[PDB]
């Protein structure tokens, strides 16, 4: 941790299936290749950035790890290697005023498929692009929210691990999300593991103040990365 | 007390839909040289997709009955083949090929008369679990347009082929239909899921019609009404 | 737990998103009802939002206790007690806030509480369906700057001693 | 208590007299049939309901044991049975903002006998209606408040058992009151024990912000009741 910032943290944290991350066991590791496991030099304190909130704002989606290959050493250790293992430490800020109301879902869900318009009703075999896909650092924002724009209802995301930010009571939510996949090891670029899903469900709202914009900042840090193939 | 023995896996699962239906008949543009190839999927049985999708990753036996009968039903003195053709394994192109005898691809031998063939096929994935759901791309490389085709399609669910035939040489002398009956076993369920709210769009790719969207449950006409 | 969809607008298919939230607002009074919904998931439809509804729509009948769990989504600065009150299968819903009283129920405050649970004490499936209600038990109390407008989420789930009973299959097309 | 809504108990409670509700014994409860303790049914937390302080209100007044006569099964356990015995616990609740301010004189003032106008110079041998001695549950508003609507000064009010509501501390009065009276047994409809008081001394006020009216909820639960003739 390069910077540990006191959130008074208690019981919010959320284990995902509760199943704290681990390193492949070497039984486990189908491979008498050297497991490159890269101590704390990618395990530091990514902070993405900071997206605005108001009130016509629908959503964001990240997904990992394509958030962060081409962000830091840990990028450059990902497009590099072959074979990628990881956890990962969500903590999505968002502060906003005492004056301000509103309620945020941060959810996680793995094997967040996307589903995108082919046509209002279906004229085209269409598939969304690389960057609507894997958006990365930015992020992406959904355009229909009650489908979770994969024909799928979002009243039941909840069903995922999730931590609420409702603005009455906490501004911070802390997911850690365990690796979740068939195979021990897949691929960094093209197989986006999970989905880091946060979305306003009961939307913001103000008298008009002097500030109406709402920060949603989150940073995030690997738990127990791992490589394998060099090149 | 009671029995929490039906809101098992096994209990929302182990019973034999039907997946798949094969026209056989003597003339039409149907099956027009008298054989046909089953690429296995566990829908057919429609309701299926949606309580399958509940999760993403999923792992099962799978036993296939087979159930074969003219249009009226009717039970003619024919000696069927149904033909298991696995994964990776080249499929026949047509009735007189080496496929049919290719032994490496197990066939039973059933007459009409005789009840129901049966037969129970293992997990064949390479990775530990099918997947309903790949959030990505399966290859190592490239960019080329049409990659998108190629996004949220896992081969690993390549569970084989099913090919039915009359059999040879010469053609039936009877119009026939087969029915392919799918029931899973020894289900191990993971990563669970909201269940679909819209209507499908296309397979093997999770669309939505997005003009009409309707809400997942029955609307009313007022939030205090009855 | 799952989001509740009570409140119900289709037209709107552009902000479908209205469904999972209450209004509640200064333009009310006290004793105006806030908004009620029948306590059995397997009807529709306010309970088809949730993951416990629609699983029932694979079952054919059930029977055990359920919760529901709202949360208040107002700002820090808003108050105001509303009373949230259960009426058993038989006998229609109370006339008003008073009527409600009698009945068990729970009177809650954003002050101190921003979330309370209700338990269903229990509904089965012997074939009228039970009844929760929602009433302004105060004013929507908000000072200068502070919204005059906000909004509840309900979540609901069932407990433990549920069980669903006999296996049946839905509606939702392939292809 | 069916819904106790935790207010996070405090020594805001004031026994009477010193006097915590009890049964009348038999020793010294003059009867030899067995005395009806109706449970806790009948115990349960009775909210009359909310009245809206504005500052030009004067005050409130219930009278016990008429709030209640016609309120629920006390109420029905009262008017069937010829002798009535019981204490009470009142919780008044005054929920507002904090930038709203104002000071309530939540009070208990045994035998409130009421006095009305006369006459400008005192034309009149009158006397109040039923509807003004015995409001019940919706209550009545204070005419003349100075003067406790009965030649008596509030000034001195505070005497009597009493709890403050300065809105800058709390927002709950937490009164609970034994039996007091001559007899140990007397009516339900025609002996009304005691009364409660409530009167804003500190007037409410504020520049004009988004809400002009602050909520008074009145809870209240019956302590030691007891009943005697039946029907």
């Amino acid at each position: 941790g390069n910077s540990t910032i006191t959130t008074q943290e208690a019981a919010n944290i959320i284990v995902g299936y509760g199943e704290w991350p681990s390193y492949c066991s070497d039984s486990d590791a189908t491979a008498v290749d050297k497991p490159t496991r890269p101590d704390v030099s990618v395990n530091r304190f990514y902070t993405l950035d900071t997206k605005l909130w108001e009130k016509s704002s629908k959503g964001w989606y990240w997904k990992f790890p394509d958030v962060l290959t081409e962000t830091g050493v840990f990028g450059q250790n990902a497009q590099f290697h072959y074979l990628y293992r990881s956890g990962f430490c969500i903590h999505v800020q968002c502060n906003a005023s005492k004056f301000h109301q509103g309620a945020l879902l941060v959810a996680v869900l793995p094997e967040y498929v996307i589903g995108t318009v082919a046509g209002g009703t279906g004229t085209e075999d269409s598939h969304p692009p690389y960057k609507q896909t894997q958006p990365g650092a930015d992020g992406f924002e959904l355009q229909h929210p009650y489908v979770l724009d994969a024909g799928i209802p979002i009243s039941q995301l909840t069903v995922c691990p999730h931590q609420w930010i409702n603005l009455r009571t906490n501004n911070c939510a802390t997911i850690i999300v365990p690796y979740i996949n068939a195979l021990p090891f897949d691929s960094a670029l093209n197989h986006c593991n999970f989905g880091l899903l946060v979305v306003p469900i009961s939307p913001l709202d103000y008298d008009q103040g002097a500030t109406p914009v709402i920060p949603i900042t989150i940073t995030l840090a690997p738990m127990c990365s791992e490589f394998a193939g060099l090149r | 007390s009671h029995s929490t023995a039906e809101t098992t896996l096994d209990s929302f699962f182990s019973r034999a839909g039907l997946v798949g239906e094969i026209d056989l008949p003597l003339e039409g543009t149907t099956n027009p040289n008298g054989y046909a190839n089953w690429d296995i999927d566990i829908t057919g049985y429609a309701q299926m997709r949606r309580k399958v999708e509940l999760f993403t990753y999923m792992r099962f036996d799978a036993e296939f009955t087979f159930v074969a009968c003219t249009p009226t039903g009717e039970v003619v003195p024919q000696l069927l083949q149904y033909m298991f053709v696995p994964p990776g394994a080249p499929k026949p192109d047509s009735r007189e090929s080496l496929a049919w005898q290719t032994a490496t691809n197990p066939s039973v031998f059933v007459k009409l008369s005789d009840p129901p063939a049966q037969v129970s096929v293992p997990f064949m994935s390479p990775a530990s679990a099918y997947q309903w759901f790949y959030d990505g791309y399966p290859t190592f490389g490239e960019h080329k347009q049409e990659k998108d085709l190629e996004y949220g399609a896992c081969p690993n669910n390549m569970m084989g082929t099913f090919s039915v035939r009359t059999v040879g040489t010469s053609k039936s002398k009877y119009p026939l239909v087969v029915r392919i009956y799918m029931r899973m076993k020894h289900v191990r369920a993971w990563i669970p899921r909201p269940m679909r709210n819209q209507n499908y769009l296309f397979k093997a790719n999770p669309n939505y019609a997005g003009n009409s969207i309707k809400p997942t449950g029955a609307s009313r006409t007022a939030i205090t009404t009855l | 737990e799952t989001i509740l969809e009570v409140n119900n607008v289709p037209t709107n298919a552009t902000s479908l998103m209205e469904r999972l939230r209450f209004p509640v607002s200064a333009q009310a009074g006290k004793g105006e009802l806030c908004a009620v919904f029948r306590a059995d998931p397997g009807r529709s439809g306010p309970w088809q939002s949730t993951l416990l509804g629609q699983l029932c729509g694979y079952y054919t009948q059930w029977s055990g206790s359920l919760e529901v769990t709202f949360m208040f989504t107002g700002s820090f600065m808003a108050t105001g007690k509303m009373l949230i009150a259960y009426t058993p299968p038989g006998g229609p819903l109370p006339k008003d806030r008073a009527t409600a009283m009698l009945g068990t129920h729970v009177i809650w405050d954003f002050g101190l509480q921003s979330s309370v649970t209700l338990v269903i004490p229990w509904i089965s499936n012997t074939h009228t369906t039970g009844l929760v209600s929602i009433w302004y038990q105060t004013n929507y109390v908000v000072p200068i700057g502070a919204p005059n407008t906000a909004y509840i989420i309900a979540l609901a789930a069932a407990q433990k001693n549920f069980t669903m009973q006999l296996c049946k299959d839905a509606s939702d097309i392939l292809q």
